[PDB]
C-alpha cells in the first residue's frame, strides 16, 4: 500500500541523505536534475526533500537546454514543485514553461510533438491546480495543441478516427497510432483540469 | 508465558512481560490468536505490548493484523479503542514520515472500511455510557478513504442503512453525527440531503467544514458592489451562484447566516440617494432571494437567531426610508 | 538558500 | 421652561470643577435612564478634546460606563479613535478601557479601529499589553463583524502560500489576538486560517493564555 | 541563535535545540524558545526529537512555567502510542524537574 512498506522507509532514509547532500552542495542538486532521473520518482523526491525549492532557481536554465528530454523533465519537475511551493516566482516559471511549451509546439515535427507532449501534458493539470490565473493560457495552449493534433489526425487514415468521436462521453480511468494517442491525451488532461476545477 | 498473562498477577506481571518481549520479538509471531486476544479484547500491560507491536514488528505482520482487525465480520471481540489507537499509530509510525517538513493515505477496500466505521461506532457507543471522540476518530476514516469518491459514497449509503435499521437508537444518532461530519468534510458528494439529517441538530454547533471558507469568500465578494460595471456583472454571477449553492447544498449556507446578518448590518443606516448610486439595494435583493430559497431549512434555532437579527436589520432599513 | 523553506520567517539583521 | 440647555451650560462653563461635576451628573443620569444615553453621546465626544486632563479622563470614564448598552456611529467612532494619538498615557489606557466596552456598527468601523490601534502600537509601544486587552474584548464582543475581515487581516492569498508572518511581532500578535478572540464564538472562522496561523495560535495559547482563549 | 530553528534541516534544528538547552540558565521564560521545544518534541526526525528532549530537560530545570506547560505534553506523549519504547524511556526523566510546585509534584 506504498505508505506502509519497507520501500517507503528506505525512501525516507534516502530522502534524508539527499537532503543533507543538497544542503551541503546545491550544485549537486542542480547537476542531478540536469542529468535527470525517472519521472516516477518526482513526487517522492519533491515531497521528501525540503531543499528542492532551489530547483525553481534553475528551471529556466534547464528549460533552455536543447535536449528534448531535459525540457520534458523541467516541465515535470516544475509541475511538481508548483504543486508543492505556490510562490510568485513559482508562477513566473510556470508562465515561462507554458510559454516555452506553446512556443515549441510550432517548432517540433510530428514525432517530436508526440514525444514532447505525451509526458508534459499531465503537467498542465498540476499547473492549473497550483495557479488559477493560468487557466486562460493553459486552455488556449490546450486548444492549440488539440487543433494541431486533430489536423494531423485528418491527414492520414486512422484506425480510431477521433474526429468522428467528437460527441463521446467521459472515459474515466493499446496499439493505437501516435496522433490518436496524443489527441486522447489532450482530451484526458482537459477532463483532469475540469474535474480538478469542479472538485 | 502468554497463557500465564492472559489469566490477579500483580507484581510478577512485569517479569513475564519482559520475558515474552525477550523471546517473542515480533510479539504476535508465535500462536497469533493468543497474542491477538492479548492485545485486543474485552488489561494493565496492554499499552506496553501495543507499543512493542507497533514499533517492533515487520510490515507483513502489521498488514495481517489490520486485515484481521478489519476482516472480523461477526466478532466485536477486539477492543475498539485499542484497535483504533493501533491503526492511528501504524499510520503515523515516524519511520514512514522521516524527513517530511510537516507543513501542508492508506488504501483499504469496501468491507474493511465498513468494519472500520462499525468499529468507530463501537467506540462511540462505549464512550457515550460525546461527539469529541467521534470527531477524533474521523481523520482516521478520511486517511483510509484517501478522498476516493467511491469510498465516500459507500460509507454514506452504509450509514443511511445503519440509520434506517437502528431507527432512532443512540448508535443511530451517532451514525447521523458522523454522517453529518462526513458531509461537512466531503461535500463533493452531491447526494440530496435526507430529512433525517435535516432533523439533526448538531450541525450548527462547533464543527469543521471544508467549503465554509469558499462560501465566506463568496458572500464578502458579492457584498463589495462597487461602481465598475464588469464588477457588477461579476457580483451578479456571485449572487446567482450562491442561489444555486443554496438550493443544492443548503446546510453549508445555513452555517453562514450570521455572516449575511453582519453584511446587512453595515449598510442599513446610509441615506437613500447614496443607497441607489452606490448600488447596495441590489445586494439586499440578492440576499432576499437567497433566503427565500433557503427555506424551510432556514428555520431552526441558531437559524432563527440569525434570521431575527437579519429581520431587525431589514425593518430598520424599512423605517429608514419611510419617506 | 537550500536550508530554509521559502515560506519560512525571514531573518532581519 | 427655564430648564432648557442646562447641561450644555454646565459643560461650557469655565470652572473645571463644574464641568467634572456636570459630566458625573451626566454619567449617573444616563445610568438611571438608558434611553437618555443616546442624546449625550456626541456631547461626551467633544469632552475628549477638553483642556483639563481630569475632565477628559472623567468624560472617558462616563462614556465607558454608559456606552455599554448602546451603539456608536462612524463619525463618533473615528472621533473617539482620533484622540488615541494623545501623549497622556493615562487617558490612552482609559480610552482603551472604553474601547473594551464600546459597540461598533459596521465592519469598516472595526477596520478603522484596529488600524488606529496598531498605529498607536507604532507610536506608544509600551502600552501593547493594554491594546491587546482592547482587541481581546473587541473580538470577544463583535465576533460576527470581525470574520468577514479575517482574510484581509491575515493577508491570505487565494492560491499562493504566504510567508509565515513574524511571530513575536506586537502588531501581528495584536491582529491574531483579535482574530482568535472573534473565533471563540464563530466556528466557521478557523477553517479560514492557514497552517502557520494554527502554529502561532498554539504559541499565543501558551504564552498569552490569559488573552487568547481555546 | 534562534533564527536557525526555522531551517528545514533537522540536524540544524537539533543543534539549535541543544543550544537553547545550554542557554536555559540565562534565558528561561523566553516563550518562543518554549514553543520551539514543544513543537520539536512531536517532530519526525529522531535527532530533532532527542534534542528537543534534552532542551526540555534543561528548561524544566529552569522555568516553572515551562515545567507545568510540558508535564501534560509529556504525559500525553508517554500515553501516546506512536512514541516508541526508547523515546518513552528518554522522555520519563524530564519529570525529575517537576519540583517547583506541590500540585505539580503531585500530578
Amino acid at each position: 500500500d506504498n505508505l506502509l512498506c519497507n520501500l517507503r522507509e528506505v525512501q525516507c532514509l534516502i530522502c534524508c541523505l539527499l537532503h543533507q547532500m543538497y544542503i551541503a552542495d546545491p550544485n549537486i542538486a542542480k547537476l542531478v536534475h540536469f542529468q535527470g532521473y525517472p519521472c516516477e520518482l518526482l513526487p517522492l523526491t519533491v515531497a521528501g526533500i525540503p531543499s528542492m525549492h532551489i530547483c525553481l532557481d534553475f528551471i529556466p536554465e534547464l528549460i533552455a537546454q536543447p535536449e528534448l528530454e531535459k525540457q520534458i523533465f523541467a516541465i515535470q519537475l516544475l509541475s511538481h514543485l508548483c504543486i508543492q511551493y505556490a510562490l510568485p516566482k513559482s508562477l513566473s516559471v510556470a508562465r515561462l514553461a507554458v510559454n516555452v511549451m506553446g512556443t515549441l509546439l510550432t517548432v517540433l515535427t510530428q514525432a517530436k510533438r508526440y514525444a514532447f507532449f505525451m509526458p508534459t501534458l499531465p503537467s498542465l493539470v498540476s499547473f492549473c491546480r497550483a495557479f488559477p490565473p493560468l487557466y486562460e493560457d493553459i486552455m488556449s495552449l490546450l486548444i492549440q495543441i488539440g487543433q494541431v493534433c486533430a489536423s494531423d489526425v485528418a491527414t492520414q487514415t486512422r484506425d480510431i478516427d477521433p474526429i468522428i468521436t467528437r460527441l463521446q462521453q467521459i472515459k474515466e480511468k493499446g496499439s493505437m497510432d501516435p496522433d490518436v494517442q496524443l489527441c486522447h491525451c489532450i482530451e484526458r488532461t482537459v477532463i483532469e483540469i475540469i474535474n480538478m476545477s469542479v472538485s | 508465558v502468554s497463557s500465564l498473562l492472559l489469566q490477579r498477577l500483580g507484581p510478577s506481571s512485569g517479569l513475564l512481560v519482559d520475558w515474552l518481549e525477550m523471546l517473542d520479538p515480533e510479539v504476535v509471531s508465535s500462536c497469533p490468536d493468543l497474542q491477538l486476544r492479548l492485545l485486543f479484547s474485552r488489561p494493565s500491560f496492554r499499552p506496553y505490548l501495543l507499543t512493542l507491536f507497533t514499533h517492533q514488528s515487520s510490515w507483513p505482520t502489521l498488514h495481517q493484523c489490520i486485515r484481521v482487525l478489519l476482516g472480523k465480520s461477526r466478532e466485536q471481540r477486539f477492543d475498539p479503542s485499542a484497535s483504533l489507537d493501533f491503526l492511528w499509530a501504524c499510520i503515523h509510525v515516524p519511520r514512514i514520515w522521516q524527513g517530511r517538513d510537516q507543513r501542508t493515505v492508506l488504501r483499504v477496500q469496501g468491507p474493511e472500511l465498513i468494519s472500520l466505521v462499525e468499529l468507530i461506532l463501537a467506540e462511540a457507543e462505549t464512550r457515550s455510557q460525546a461527539c469529541s471522540l467521534i470527531q477524533a476518530r474521523l481523520p482516521l476514516l478520511l486517511s483510509c478513504c484517501c478522498g476516493d469518491d467511491e469510498s465516500v459514497r459507500k460509507v454514506t449509503e452504509h450509514l443511511s442503512g445503519c440509520i434506517q435499521q437502528w431507527g432512532d437508537s443512540v448508535l443511530g444518532r451517532r451514525c447521523r453525527d458522523l454522517l453529518l461530519q462526513l458531509y461537512l468534510q466531503r461535500p463533493e458528494l452531491r447526494v440530496p440531503v435526507p430529512e433525517v439529517l435535516l432533523h439533526s441538530e448538531g450541525a450548527a454547533s462547533s464543527s469543521v467544514c471544508k467549503l465554509d471558507g469558499l462560501i465566506h469568500r463568496f458572500i464578502t465578494l458579492l457584498a463589495d458592489t462597487s461602481d465598475s460595471r464588469a464588477l457588477e456583472n461579476r457580483g451578479a454571477d456571485a449572487s446567482m451562484a450562491c442561489r444555486k449553492l443554496a438550493v443544492a447544498h443548503p446546510l453549508l449556507l445555513l452555517r453562514h447566516l450570521p455572516m449575511i446578518a453582519a453584511l446587512l448590518h453595515g449598510r442599513t443606516h446610509l441615506n437613500f440617494q447614496e443607497f441607489r448610486q452606490q448600488n447596495h439595494l441590489s445586494c439586499f435583493l440578492h440576499v432576499l432571494g437567497l433566503l427565500e430559497l433557503l427555506q424551510p431549512h432556514v428555520f431552526r434555532s441558531e437559524h432563527q437567531g440569525a434570521l431575527w437579527d437579519c429581520l431587525l436589520s431589514f425593518i430598520r432599513l424599512l423605517l429608514n426610508y419611510r419617506k | 538558500s537550500p536550508s530554509y523553506s521559502p515560506t519560512s520567517p525571514s531573518y532581519s539583521p | 421652561s427655564g430648564a432648557c440647555g442646562a447641561f450644555v451650560h454646565g459643560l461650557e462653563d469655565e470652572m473645571y470643577e463644574v464641568r467634572i461635576a456636570a459630566v458625573e451628573a451626566l454619567c449617573m443620569l444616563a445610568q438611571s435612564s438608558p434611553s437618555f444615553a443616546e442624546k449625550c453621546l456626541d456631547f461626551l465626544v467633544d469632552m475628549f478634546n477638553d483642556e483639563i486632563e481630569e475632565v477628559r479622563l472623567q468624560s472617558i470614564h462616563t462614556m465607558r460606563k454608559i456606552s455599554n448598552n448602546i451603539t456608536l456611529r462612524e463619525d463618533q467612532l473615528d472621533t473617539v479613535l482620533a484622540v488615541l494619538e494623545d501623549s497622556s498615557r493615562d487617558i490612552r489606557e482609559a480610552l482603551h478601557e472604553l474601547l473594551c466596552c464600546t459597540n461598533v456598527s459596521t465592519k469598516e468601523g472595526i477596520h478603522l479601529a484596529l488600524v488606529e490601534l496598531l498605529k498607536n502600537l507604532t507610536k506608544y509601544p509600551t502600552d501593547r499589553d493594554s491594546i491587546w486587552k482592547c482587541l481581546k474584548f473587541l473580538g470577544s464582543r463583535h465576533p460576527t463583524l470581525v470574520l468577514p475581515l479575517v482574510p484581509e487581516l491575515l493577508s491570505t492569498h487565494p492560491f499562493f502560500d504566504t510567508a509565515e508572518p513574524d511571530m513575536d511581532d506586537p502588531a501581528y500578535i495584536a491582529v491574531l489576538v483579535l482574530i482568535f478572540n472573534a473565533a471563540k464564538t464563530c466556528p466557521t472562522m478557523p477553517a479560514l486560517f492557514s497552517d502557520h496561523t494554527f502554529r502561532h495560535y498554539a504559541y499565543l495559547r501558551d504564552s498569552l493564555s490569559h488573552l487568547v482563549p481555546a | 541563535i534562534f533564527s536557525v530553528i526555522h531551517s528545514n534541516d533537522p540536524v540544524a534544528r537539533a543543534i539549535t535545540l541543544r543550544m537553547l538547552g545550554s542557554l536555559a540558565s540565562i534565558i528561561p521564560e523566553r516563550k518562543n524558545a518554549h514553543h520551539s521545544i514543544r513543537q520539536s518534541l512531536d517532530s519526525h526526525d529522531n535527532v530533532e526529537v532527542e534534542a528537543a528532549v534534552f532542551a526540555a530537560a534543561n528548561f524544566s530545570a529552569q522555568s516553572k512555567d515551562f515545567a507545568v506547560g510540558i508535564c501534560n505534553k509529556i504525559s500525553e506523549m508517554i500515553q501516546g502510542l506512536a512514541t516508541p519504547v526508547d523515546l518513552k524511556l528518554k522522555l520519563i526523566p524530564i519529570l525529575q524537574h517537576m519540583h517547583h510546585d506541590a500540585i505539580l509534584a503531585s500530578s
